[PDB]
């Protein structure tokens, strides 16, 4: 893909088509629904899960005591550093996974389409196909809904594609 | 003759920057803060039972410093010691002060 | 100061909300508190890569 | 419709599981969710997106889904979980929301099952209105299966109506109450009424009886 | 949490129409698609309709398609349902509820959240049957011990029973109603009370039947 | 793929074929061997590697001592929480990796096949190919073993595929 | 005329549920417990020298 | 009770096997013991995703 | 791919071609530049970021003191074990990510090429293409630079590919 589409407001992934009937755009429900489900599960894991701790050691001192003070400071500092490391690593990993799952859903949709147009189209390489037959808005709908039959348009597209 | 069909995703004019393994800084559509860093400035009296022992320490209320007679036989969940607290009775000291304070708390 | 509200996490700076997994207000906590970390901000992505148009 | 077995069962702390079969139109393509309906109250949401619990829900309830089969597991099942459990999912063909049949799960009731039987006669204002209804109840018993033999002066009748109440939240105690109702015509013509419990919690059927006094 | 005032329940003659409406407060109603679900007495849970957060998408069940309409007003924060040509298979409770649904039914602002906003309203009871809703008849039932109140010969079903101004709260068993050959309902409400309180503190039941303006009190004890 | 095949007992991934000679099924040794090797390496990493610890602090107390007791409880609790976090994260990561490697082996095998049938077949999109020539059980064997030559069947399949 | 050729993987009627990053609960063919939670109830006299 | 067996991990509940990396029997351990965690069960996948037929 | 190419010294990924003008080899700048950038960012994250710690507890003892000594040893040992676990896990994860990103860049380049030769070539399956027209060194340059137009050579390649 080259960039994104700012005009999409009823979904996250979609299709743009230019045929003899004009130019149109429409989003895909299933892919964006799956992405939303995964991110909501991620948030449900992270947010709202905090355990209780009531009585602990002291962590601020107004006096000079020596050994025990040194040990308590060391313990709290070690705990803090380890938990901060864990937090930074968890955030990095979860964000990488979010990016990966979104890109995977985009590629899933692209492949689902490409396999539907078996020989009636070619991959131009810019995230856009070239369909080699007269395909109207109803034909585009048959594509996206999953009802497109290649046999109907197969011979015409093979002709316009090899001669 | 032939039509074209493009596959794409959405975007937003003002994304936010986050961090991943590949990129230290990368822009996404929307993101949430996971580090609570703001507070109101006051302690909430619920759901934990709070005992604001404002001019008294826990040890003073324990022994019975006369300014602390309010805290007689009272229970609590969190005792709040103020920086204005001071003792006014007979001068004293407690060996293992911290330990008695902790066990009483 | 003691107020009249509801929060299950108390710090010497006040009560704080207990939804975010981490916090850096203070390390001294009472209740169902998020863990103290040194980071001032950790942001979690809730959307895909954003290449505008 | 979605396929849920009518009944589930177990012992306190057994991790019961309910299942839900569907079709490619709903579950194979969409996520499922699970609601809990305590007897006599509105349903409550337990699971959504096949594994997610909302704020209120304890982590004892878990969910799963694969292909056309969803599952709802309860780990630390306890006294206060006898209720109805509904599996549901969105269907794209019907373009709607399709629910499950429903599943009733029961707990292992220690078969104490001592019906505190008590026969109750009709009162004055009932008979002044030319009405009569003699009642016989059973409290704190188990399980749901039971029978009642009527004795209208040692004679059986037809069309006797009773209702079984669901389990108690703490004591897991069932209860039934059957009342026979007629007018003073067939009422003052016989004197000894009796009810005989036939239950799996005692030796043989047990009769109790009032007389016209 | 969620404060909803529901309205429209009652008795409606066969072939006529019902019109329910539940008004919600406590959240941004403006960005949550809503559902109407129904539950026939006995058992069962059937879904009726769904409406998007802007009306742009409505959908009904094949069982009630072509004779029902779901509608909403975001100004008065009101959800409403209209159904015509009612038959006995439609007498049921109707819940106005926010269920989990496809993402496009709710707004853009609530697509992603860790909360999953949800609620079911209490039931709205509608009953299709012949008219003349008659009030109740309450009789005391008196003889380890047991006593109670039997309330018979009423319709509709909406009935509630309390004990001694809501005092006796334990051991109480209110039995679910049963319908008969006639359009009459019955309801037994018993309690196991010790044999050591025949005169300690005698008990009196109260029965609230709303769709008759009825609050009947009656005391129970043997002779 | 739509689902799995419960009849496979001599492997984990395989092929099903329907030709004029009938319907048959046979598993692939190399791919399942690689998956088994990876999971066995995972188990060899995890299982049987525990280090020794003999003398430590006390972790249960029958008396009320104060400061040192508070500190020892804090230390053990912090250690326990950190190790539990590590355990949950490690299990989640290793299971994700197991799923990913199994799916990757399936896709590896699918692509290995698809590249072998260069133009003599089409991708129907349901994890099944359509081979456009009369292919007998010996021809299927030549496919799976890796000896299938497309040239032999190329012209026939191109004919039956474009005319 | 032409033959078809399918690519697939195996399965089992009774898998077990595990947890990953994508899914809180997902079903796999077989899995092993990593948390020893059962004990016999007695202390073994070997290999460490014990003094009761 | 003291028995007659062989195990390199001893807890106040008895000896336990030292193969699994974690354990939650007890936190007081002697020997080549698995680390105490709070989880009652952590399961490791030894097979692919299972979509039955 | 079968193996690597030891003769490449001006890059990491590249092309080898055999045409009527002979055999040649030349590397791709963009892909190796991206890989180098990612690994340099990884090193910039890891190397040179160490925080200061000055005064701590004692960690070696020449005397026998009992409780406090036991506690200090326990604390330091716990810290060491947790940090060692973190170090081993971080190194394993970062190396896996390095391998993954390098392989991803190779596959990115392969696909970028494959989409450029839409119908004028076939995928032999050994990380090498077969181009079905007379393609000179200037034509190979037009391929790699991104200026290759398939239309110019489309009809010739379709002829030599289907007849
Ligand atoms: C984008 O993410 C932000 C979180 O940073 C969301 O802002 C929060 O929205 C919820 C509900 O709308 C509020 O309760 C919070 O107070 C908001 N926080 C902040 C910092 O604004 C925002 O809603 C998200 N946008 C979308 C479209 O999902
Ligand atoms: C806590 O102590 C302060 C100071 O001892 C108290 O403030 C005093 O209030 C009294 C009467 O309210 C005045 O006579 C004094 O002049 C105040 N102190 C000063 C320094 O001006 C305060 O009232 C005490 N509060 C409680 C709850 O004990
Ligand atoms: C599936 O995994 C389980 C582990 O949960 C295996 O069961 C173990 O099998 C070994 C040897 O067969 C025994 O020593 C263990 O006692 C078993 N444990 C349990 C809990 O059963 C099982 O063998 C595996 N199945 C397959 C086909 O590999």
């Amino acid at each position: 893909i080259e960039n994104g589409w700012e005009g999409m407001v009823d979904g996250w992934y979609g299709f743009r088509h230019q045929n003899s009937e004009g130019r149109g755009q429409a989003a895909d429900l299933k892919s964006t629904q799956a992405a939303i489900d995964q991110i909501n599960g991620k948030l449900n894991r992270l947010i709202g899960k905090t355990n209780e701790k009531f009585h602990q050691i002291e962590k601020e001192f107004s006096e000079v005591e020596g050994r025990i003070q040194d040990l308590e400071k060391y313990v709290e500092d070690t705990k803090i550093d380890l938990w901060s490391y864990n937090a930074e690593l968890l955030v990095a990993l979860e964000n990488q996974h979010t990016i990966d799952l979104t890109d995977s859903e985009m590629n899933k949709l692209f492949e689902k389409t490409k396999k539907q147009l078996r020989e009636n189209a070619e991959d131009m390489g810019n995230g856009c196909f070239k369909i080699y037959h007269k395909c109207d808005n109803a034909c585009i709908g048959s594509i996206r809904n999953g009802t497109y039959d290649h046999d109907v348009y197969r011979d015409e597209a093979l002709n316009n594609r090899f001669q | 003759p032939g039509a074209t069909l493009c596959l794409g995703h959405h975007a937003v004019p003002n994304g936010t920057i986050v961090k991943t393994i590949t990129n230290d800084q990368i822009e996404v559509t929307n993101a949430t803060e996971l580090v609570q860093n703001s507070s109101i400035g006051e302690i909430c009296d619920s759901p934990h039972q709070i005992l604001d022992g404002e001019n008294c320490t826990l040890i003073d209320a324990l022994l019975g410093d006369p300014q602390c007679d309010g805290f007689q036989n009272k229970k609590w969940d969190l005792f709040v010691e103020r920086s204005k607290a001071y003792s006014n009775c007979y001068p004293y000291d407690v060996p293992d002060y911290a330990s008695l304070r902790s066990l009483v708390a | 100061p003691i107020g009249k509200c509801n929060s299950e996490c108390i710090t010497p700076n006040g009560s704080i909300p207990n939804d975010k997994p981490f916090q850096n207000v203070n390390r001294i906590t009472y209740g169902a508190c998020p863990r103290y970390v040194k980071q001032s901000t950790l942001k979690l992505a809730t959307g895909m890569r954003n290449v505008p148009e | 419709m979605l396929t849920q077995p009518p009944s589930a069962s177990g012992t306190p702390g057994q991790r019961v599981t309910i299942s839900c079969s569907g079709s490619s139109s709903n579950i194979g393509g969409n996520t499922v969710h699970w609601f809990q309906q305590l007897p006599g109250t509105a349903p409550k949401l337990l699971i959504y997106t096949n594994s997610l619990r909302p704020s209120g829900v304890p982590d004892r309830f878990s969910g799963s889904k694969s292909g056309t089969s969803a599952s709802l597991a309860i780990s630390g099942l306890q006294s206060e979980d006898e209720a109805d459990y509904y599996c549901a999912a969105w269907d794209n063909s019907l373009n709607g929301q399709v629910f499950g049949g429903g599943t009733k799960l029961t707990v292992l009731g220690q078969p104490k099952a001592a019906p505190s039987v008590t026969l109750f006669p009709p009162s004055s204002e009932e008979l002044q209105a030319n009405k009569a209804t003699l009642v016989c109840l059973i409290s704190d018993f188990y399980p749901g299966a039971v029978t009642v033999a009527w004795k209208a002066d040692s004679s059986p009748v037809k069309a006797g109506v009773e209702t079984t109440t669901p389990s108690k939240q703490s004591n897991n105690k069932y209860a039934a109450s059957s009342y026979l109702s007629l007018t003073p015509e067939q009422w003052k013509s016989h004197r000894s009424y009796s009810c005989q419990v036939t239950h799996e919690g005692s030796t043989v059927e047990k009769t109790v009886a009032p007389t016209e006094c | 949490q969620v404060q909803l005032l529901e309205s429209g329940g009652g008795v409606v003659q066969p072939g006529r129409s019902l019109r329910l409406s539940c008004a919600a407060s406590g959240f941004t109603f403006s960005n949550y698609g809503m559902h109407w679900v129904r539950q026939a007495p006995g058992k069962g849970l059937e879904w009726v309709a769904i409406i998007s957060f802007d009306g742009s998408k409505k959908y009904y069940a094949n069982s009630v398609k072509g004779r029902s309409t779901i509608s909403r007003d975001n100004s008065k924060n009101t959800l409403s349902l209209q159904m015509n040509s009612l038959g006995p298979e439609d007498t049921a409770l109707y819940y106005c509820a926010k269920l989990p649904s496809p993402y496009y039914f709710d707004s853009r602002f609530v697509w992603v959240a860790a909360s999953a906003f949800h609620f079911w309203g209490q039931g709205i009871l509608v009953t299709v049957s012949s008219a003349s809703t008659k009030g109740p008849s309450v009789f005391p039932l008196a003889p380890t011990a047991a006593l109670g109140c039997l309330v018979k010969d009423y319709f509709p079903e909406p009935v509630t029973v309390s004990w001694n101004s809501g005092a006796l709260t334990s051991g109480v068993h209110t039995f679910p109603a049963v319908l008969q050959s006639s359009g009459l309902y019955s309801l037994s409400s018993v309690v196991t009370v010790p044999s050591s309180s025949l005169g300690t503190q005698t008990y009196i039941c109260n029965v609230n039947h709303k769709p008759s303006n009825t609050k009947v009190d009656k005391r129970v004890e043997p002779k």
